[PDB]
């Protein structure tokens, strides 16, 4: 609640800005890398959000190309960041687990 | 023939450091030099082999 | 696999794009060229330099350590 | 006696492609051995132009 | 309809080098690729032109290889080509593996163990290719490393003296390695090829490790211009070693003809194995170091098992970033240490970097991976 | 994280496999004995002293 909640939360909001993908307009679930409960999470998500996650990594892969970064305007802040994959993958994971526990019995 | 810290034999490949009886005293190597099987004929030869 | 029409579906994001005999191949070369490769080197000097610095003043002082060492004063 | 023989070799050590291999393996040493006495032996007793040789020349 | 497309063989052409879809991302550090194929072809046009002069025998071993520099037309460029292209193949190697790393390009498991029996492999091709001339440093660098397997348990020595053919580096030793020297190209090269099929399957990876399937383009015209461009670099620093520092990467010791009682106080193998050479003296044990050695490249197959972040590139990663160039650092210094005399300094101090190589890999870059991951939420 | 591989079924597959994993393995130790002439070991086996 206190000091001690905005220090931690302090402390990731400056690795976040370090971690630099939010230059590139990215969002944290876009730099996830993708393996087989990730695949099936994309999978997933509904029109709108795979749309535009489609279309922020093109931007970045763009950028990423003539190594140019976006205007300091157009980062995406912490905060306002949306773990749109989250709550999908979560489920895959979960959904996985199940099988793996009836494989043992 | 005569370096090391012991008087006798030091090898630069990997640091072997060997006494004036051919013995390893520092460094990797696992043994002492090999003694070869010899005798003396006279006060003046030595034969070996 | 591979192959371009197969790869992945994307939708709604349109391309505008320049005959090569249109435009000029470099651009601002210097202009906005070196303002950039600042800031590039800017974005990754504490990442990349402060390993090697540090190597450098461990074989200086090696090096010293190393020659200073084969000599000797008094006993 | 014999459909049983080769029964039960099937049985006992060639369905299992352990023993069916285990069996190879090791059939395989017995039968270099023996073969390369027979083998020599044949070799020897269509000549004897040498080894008795040394009967004669040494012995010390 | 298109030729290119469907004729069974310009089919492969096409699908490898002109038509495959590539990132529109890719950077430099994907160059070395092609330059490594390039390394190789090179090293194996003039090494045939060497071999072609070269008489595999101790009597003639040195001369022959004099005979080209002087007598055989050309012969010593194409003899610098061929020493100096073995170190821009290392460099290039280093370079490969480096952008693999830093990249997470290693998460295709075949592609890259595939590229692990790359390096063993131009690594035990280079190894046998410095003591044909049969200079002191090739006899002994010879002698030196063959020993080395020694240390294996109960057999080591029945197999030291079965590789050396004789109870020494001996004639025997030199004919031997001139023909694996000769050979082992040539299956390079066909591992190669299953290092690019694999590699096929999934296309390249790129700088930010996000999928690009979204963003491809075609390999010609971009990367064969892009490839092009980075060959003619390739060719600026072998030529310049070559035609003003032919020597620059090569020992004077070589240039003195073998001597089995002689022994130098030098002994040191090639530029691009001190970081090893390092590695395996600093343990004072016979086993220990030459395990610790083995393990040292072996290592390269641990990587894809020690990945522990959410992420596959190192792009938006500062904690590994920084842990990388460490690495890179301290490999720096294993070159430096295993240059210099098992001496003073030099000892502890390359024993720390040893530890510290094996910390970097094993333990520090794996833990700040579930540090990065937790910084992030995830 | 190979606590995925850890419960009855898999104890159960793992007792089945024993035998041949077993077999397999004695196996390979003959083949080596016999492809080497494995002088330390084939000094016990009858017949096969070629000395
Ligand atoms: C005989 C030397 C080698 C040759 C000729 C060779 C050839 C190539 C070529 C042509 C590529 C195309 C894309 C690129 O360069 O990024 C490539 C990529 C790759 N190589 Fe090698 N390679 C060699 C050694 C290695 C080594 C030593 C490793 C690592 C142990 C390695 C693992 C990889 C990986 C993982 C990639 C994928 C790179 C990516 O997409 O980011 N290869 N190689
Ligand atoms: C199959 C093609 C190759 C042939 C025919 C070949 C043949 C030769 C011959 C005859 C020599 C002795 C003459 C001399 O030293 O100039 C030599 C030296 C060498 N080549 Fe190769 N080799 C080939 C491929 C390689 C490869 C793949 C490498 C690894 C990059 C390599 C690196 C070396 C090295 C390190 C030496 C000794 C150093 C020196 O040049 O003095 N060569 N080679
Ligand atoms: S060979 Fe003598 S110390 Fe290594």
């Amino acid at each position: 609640v206190s000091a001690s909640s905005r220090w931690l939360e302090g402390i990731r909001k400056w690795y976040y800005n370090a971690a630099g993908f939010n230059k590139l307009g990215l969002m944290r679930d876009d730099t996830i890398h993708e393996n087989d409960d990730v695949k099936e999470a994309i999978r997933r998500l509904p029109e709108n959000l795979y749309d535009d996650r489609v279309f922020r990594i093109k931007r970045a892969l763009d950028l990423s190309m003539r190594q140019q970064i976006l205007p300091k305007e157009q980062w995406t802040k912490y905060e306002e960041d949306k773990s749109y994959l989250e709550p999908y993958l979560k489920e895959v994971i979960r959904e996985r687990k199940e099988r793996e526990e009836w494989a043992k019995k | 023939a005569n370096a090391g810290d012991f008087g006798g034999y030091y090898c630069p490949c990997h640091g072997s450091h060997y006494d004036a009886s051919g013995r390893i005293r520092k460094g990797p190597a696992p043994l002492n030099l090999e003694v070869p099987s010899y005798e003396f004929t006279s006060d003046d030869m030595v034969i070996v082999g | 696999g591979r192959q371009f029409g197969h790869l992945t579906r994307v939708r709604h994001v349109i391309t505008y794009s320049l005959s090569p005999f249109e435009q000029r191949a470099f651009p601002h070369y210097f202009s906005k060229g070196i303002p950039n490769v600042l800031r590039r080197t800017r974005a990754c000097i504490l990442r990349v330099a402060p390993p090697f610095v540090a190597f450098y003043l461990v074989y200086t002082w090696g090096t010293q350590e190393f020659e200073k060492s084969k000599r000797k004063n008094p006993a | 006696v014999a459909p049983t023989l080769t029964a039960r070799l099937y049985s006992l050590l060639f369905r299992r492609t352990s023993t069916f291999a285990l069996t190879i393996v090791v059939g395989a040493l017995f039968f270099e051995r023996a073969f390369d006495q027979g083998a020599d032996a044949i070799y020897e007793h269509i000549n004897e132009g040498k080894l008795w040789k040394h009967i004669k020349h040494k012995y010390e | 309809t298109n030729i290119r497309k469907s004729h069974p063989l310009m089919k492969i052409v096409n699908n490898a080098f002109i038509d495959l879809p590539a990132p529109s991302n890719i950077s430099s550090w994907w160059n070395f690729g092609s330059l490594l194929g390039i390394c190789l072809i090179l090293q194996i046009l003039t090494g045939l032109f060497l071999a072609m002069h070269y008489t595999s025998d101790t009597t003639t071993a040195f001369s022959s290889v004099t005979h080209i520099c002087r007598d055989v037309n050309y012969g010593w460029i194409i003899r610098y080509m061929h020493a100096n292209g073995a170190s821009m193949f290392f460099i290039c190697l280093y370079m490969h593996v480096g952008r693999g790393l830093y990249y997470g390009s290693y998460t295709f498991l075949e592609t890259w163990n595939i590229g692990v029996i790359l390096l063993l492999t131009v690594m035990a091709t280079a190894f046998m290719g410095y003591v044909l001339p049969w200079g002191q440093m090739s006899f002994w660098g010879a002698t030196v490393i063959t020993n080395l397997l020694s240390a294996i348990p109960y057999i080591g020595t029945n197999l030291v003296e079965w590789i050396w053919g004789g109870f020494s580096v001996d004639k025997a030793t030199l004919t031997r390695f001139f023909a694996f020297h000769f050979i082992l190209p040539f299956i390079i090269m066909a591992i190669a090829m299953v290092h690019l099929l694999f590699l096929h399957e999934t296309g390249s990876n790129n700088p930010t490790g996000i999928s690009s399937d979204v963003d491809k383009i075609p390999f010609h015209p971009y990367y064969t211009i892009k490839d092009i461009l980075g060959a003619l670099l390739l060719i600026l620093a072998l030529m310049l070693l070559v035609l003003f520092a032919p020597d620059l990467l090569g020992d004077p010791d070589n240039y003195t003809p073998a001597n089995p009682l002689n022994t130098p106080p030098h002994i040191k193998p090639e530029w691009y194995f001190l970081f090893a050479y390092a590695i395996l003296r600093s343990i004072p044990n016979k086993l220990g170091g030459v395990l610790a050695l083995a393990f040292s490249i072996l290592i390269l197959a641990l990587i894809p098992l020690l990945h522990t972040s959410k992420q596959r590139s190192m792009m938006f990663r500062p904690l590994s970033q920084c842990l990388f160039w460490a690495l890179v650092a301290d490999l720096l210094t294993l070159t430096w240490i295993g240059g210099q005399p098992v001496e003073h300094p030099y000892i502890t101090i390359g024993q720390l970097a040893s530890v510290l190589y094996f910390l970097l890999i094993l333990v520090l870059m794996p833990t700040a991976g579930t540090i990065e991951n937790k910084l992030l939420k995830w | 994280m190979l606590t995925r591989f850890l419960g009855p079924r898999y104890r159960q597959l793992a007792r089945n496999w024993v035998p041949t994993a077993q077999l397999w393995g004695a196996v390979g130790a003959v083949g080596l004995v016999w492809a080497t002439d494995w002088r330390l070991i084939l000094d016990w086996v009858p017949y096969i002293n070629g000395k």
